[PDB]
This record gives structure tokens, C-alpha cells and sequence, in this order.
């Protein structure tokens, strides 16, 4: 397992490097046209992620059931905290692609969705205001895809974890933090990670709810991602 | 299921 | 404030003051059960805890420093993440059961004997293995009970001036996390073990509001089945959620 | 309300 002989430099590097491209959505609105192109967009952006994830060092020593896993319990948080991450310089917005920026009354178009904008308009507020940075980012990222489906099974996983955590730390050294500053962001950084935790799970319900109700379908894909929760 | 087919390539 | 003004030691003997008590069940073990009655039992016991946890939640640092709408909306959006906290501690050295009250000690296998509810049962046993293999300590488990309180509704409270609500408690919080660390430098920790216990120590928080997310979603669906009857007080924090 | 009521005691 080549991800434990890393230095943090390199653990930075590599995960800025795998970093997935920002897709485009396809070129007023209704529920249906709504749900249309964000369900679209994040079928396309599910695939690029399953590629992302073998380029996360550590991952792809792992089994592939452990694999599914992993990926099947964090999808959602996932792709949350990338439109989180990207809407940072866009208050009051909600960067879903270059040319699909929305925002919340935009989100009263869907039964049941203004909720999960809210808390994601949040997330992305307090990150603005904590002056998240990329390499935190990526880190941040990271963490939920190796932590969200350990405990629901790893003493690689939690190796691989104490290495990211050891690379969060030398990232705010770095920017000049005294050693009190750096324990108190990292738990700030890491609290907020319980908040997308629980906006995923919102989000899930939300999505079973709009499956039911027939408003548009969704791709095997999807489907079978929101299966895996249930 | 999809998902194992796009994880293996 | 009183709270941004305590010490680590303090902050530890303040909280370890204000421990609620572990409360009994109506369990009868010479009484066989079902799904249903072994549900009423729990559904009467976390009502009981609930009213023990309102009182507690006063004594913690700070809490009362908000207005009573703030402090309302802590306690709606935390207290089954609370009441889970709670019970995989003292589950903690009973490897495979959890130990919902001194008369009351159940495995899995029981639990299953509920709908949907083992599930939940078996992330809860999974939370003490991981504290067990951690070897949490009773100071640890107090100052994450408390972050749990100020941090899961925080962010979900907005017109100007209840912003600095919201700087108020993540001041608080800070200080929470200093404790954390002053703890772990006494326990002999290296720097680099400090950091990553904290780590540790706050990801699986992650955890834990999956698990309230997941057993709110069977509390409100037990309500729509009218077979296990609810508390007032309990209806009342589940409808804060749906 | 209940507990609104527990809080203000
Ligand atoms: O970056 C995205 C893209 C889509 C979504 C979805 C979503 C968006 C808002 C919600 O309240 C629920 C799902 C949507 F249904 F729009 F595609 C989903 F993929 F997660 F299902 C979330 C984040
Ligand atoms: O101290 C506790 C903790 C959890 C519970 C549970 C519970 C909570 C409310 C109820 O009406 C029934 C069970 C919950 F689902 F929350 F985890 C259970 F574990 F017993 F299932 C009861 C008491």
C-alpha cells in the first residue's frame, strides 16, 4: 500500500491532481425541467467521481466490496461538499455548473427542496467566512470518503485517515498558524463535516421522495446509488 | 451493479 | 460570560458535575416480550432520559447564555444524537450488547425481533466496538457530549444580530476543543497523537448523526403505525424534525 | 409547547 510512504507534500499533490473536472449543464424553470438537468448533471458528475476515488491514494488497495461500500455510504456528501466548494465565491449562490448558477427562490421550484438549498447556502457561507482553502479542500473531501462507511463494516482506512489528518495540520503550519489555531480549525473544519453528513441525509430522503413521485426519471446509475440506502 | 463495472475500468 | 472564562480543569469538573443519572426501565425479565412492548419499554425509558437531558443541557457552559428560541433549537435538532451518545458509552465494556438501562442489557439478536430497528441496533454496537478499541475515556466522552449540543443545530438556526448568537458558541466550542487537547498532552500524547485522536474523536460525530438521522426516520414511521403509542413531550421534539 | 416549558422550569 504505496499511500502510507507519502509525505504530506506529495499527499497534497496527488489529491489536487485527481481532482475531478467542473462539468457543464446541458444549454425560466419547472419541476420537471428542474429536476431534469441537476439529475443529468450529477449522473455525469457520479462517474467522474468513481474515477476521482481510485486516484485517492490509499483507495485502491482496499478490496472492491470495500470499495463499493465507501463510495455507496458517501456519494451524496461527496458531490454536496463539491457544490459547497465551488459556490464559496458565489454568495447567495449555488454553483451547480459555470452555466447553472441557482439560487434559493430558484429552489422553491421543486416540492421539498428549498430546505436542502438553505443548508447548503450554509455550509457554503461558513466556509467563505473560514477562508477554506483548496488543499483543505481536497483533504476535507478525502476524509469523507474513507470515514462516512468505516464504522458500518480497517486499520488501513484509519492509517490512511491519521495520514490525512497529519497533512491537514502541515497545511496550517504552513500558513503560519500557532499550534492552538491549528487544533482549533481542524475541529472547526471537521464539525462541519457532521452538518453535510446531515444534509446527505436529508438530500437521500428527498431524492426517494421525488423517485415516488415520479417527477422524472433517473439513471440506472442513481437509482442504484440511492438503492444503496434503503 | 454499475457501480463495480466503473470502479474496475 | 461564565463559560468563555473557565479553565480546562474546570470545563472537565463542570461537566462531570452535571452528568445526568443512569435511570431503570420497567423491563420485567420474567415477563417474555415482543416487538412491540420491548419498544414501549424503550420508548418510556428515553422519554424519562429526555427530561433529565433538558436539565442537563442548562449546566453545560454556556448553554444558558442563549435566548430560550436558540436553546430550543439545540435541543430539537441534538437530543437522539444525545441519547445514542449516551448509550454506546455505557454500552461501551459490553462487548456486543447495548445497555439501555443497569436491568436491561440487550444483544442484537433481540433487537432484530423489531422492525427495521436492528439496523440502527447494530450502527450503535459498531459506535462502542470503535469506542472500545479507541479506549475512550469518561473526560473525552463528556466534552464531545456538549459539542454535539452547541454544534449540530448551529448552522441551521437569521436577520443580522443573531449572527453573533452564532460567534458566541463557536467560541465556546473553541474552548471545548482546547480541553480535548489539554487531556490528551497530560495522557503522555506526542503532538502528532494529540491531532489525530482529535480526529478521531470528532469524525465520529459524522457518525452519530447518521444514526439520529436513521432512528428519527423509524421514530416517525412507528407514530404512523399507532402500534407503539408516543410521549407528548417526544411527538412533540419528532415533529421538530418533519 | 413541553419543552419550552422544561426549559424556562
Ligand atoms: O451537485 C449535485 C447534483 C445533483 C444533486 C441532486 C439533488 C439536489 C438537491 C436535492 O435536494 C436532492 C438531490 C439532484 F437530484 F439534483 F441531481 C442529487 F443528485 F443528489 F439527487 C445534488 C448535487
Ligand atoms: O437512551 C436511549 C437511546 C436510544 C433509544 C432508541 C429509542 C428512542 C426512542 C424510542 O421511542 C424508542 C427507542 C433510539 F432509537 F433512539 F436509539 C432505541 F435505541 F431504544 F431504539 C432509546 C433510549
Amino acid at each position: 500500500s504505496l499511500a502510507l510512504s507519502l509525505t504530506a507534500d506529495q499527499m497534497v499533490s496527488a489529491l489536487l491532481d485527481a481532482e475531478p473536472p467542473i462539468l457543464y449543464s446541458e444549454y425560466p424553470f419547472s419541476e420537471a425541467s428542474m429536476m431534469g438537468l441537476l439529475t443529468n448533471l450529477a449522473d455525469r458528475e457520479l462517474v467522474h467521481m468513481i474515477n476521482w476515488a481510485k486516484r485517492v491514494p490509499g483507495f485502491v488497495d482496499l478490496t472492491l466490496h470495500d470499495q463499493v461500500h465507501l463510495l455507496e455510504c458517501a456519494w451524496l456528501e461527496i458531490l454536496m461538499i463539491g457544490l459547497v466548494w465551488r459556490s464559496m465565491e458565489h454568495p447567495g449562490k449555488l454553483l451547480f455548473a459555470p452555466n447553472l448558477l441557482l439560487d434559493r427562490n430558484q429552489g422553491k421550484c421543486v416540492e421539498g427542496m428549498v430546505e436542502i438549498f438553505d443548508m447548503l447556502l450554509a455550509t457554503s457561507s461558513r466556509f467563505r467566512m473560514m477562508n477554506l482553502q483548496g488543499e483543505e479542500f481536497v483533504c476535507l473531501k478525502s476524509i469523507i470518503l474513507l470515514n462516512s462507511g468505516v464504522y458500518t463494516f480497517k486499520d488501513h482506512i484509519h492509517r490512511v485517515l491519521d495520514k490525512i489528518t497529519d497533512t491537514l495540520i502541515h497545511l496550517m503550519a504552513k500558513a503560519g498558524l500557532t499550534l492552538q489555531q491549528q487544533h482549533q480549525r481542524l475541529a472547526q473544519l471537521l464539525l462541519i463535516l457532521s452538518h453535510i453528513r446531515h444534509m446527505s441525509n436529508k438530500g437521500m430522503e428527498h431524492l426517494y421522495s421525488m423517485k415516488c413521485k415520479n417527477v422524472v426519471p433517473l439513471s440506472d446509475l442513481l437509482l442504484e446509488m440511492l438503492d444503496a440506502h434503503r | 451493479k454499475i457501480l463495480h463495472r466503473l470502479l474496475q475500468e
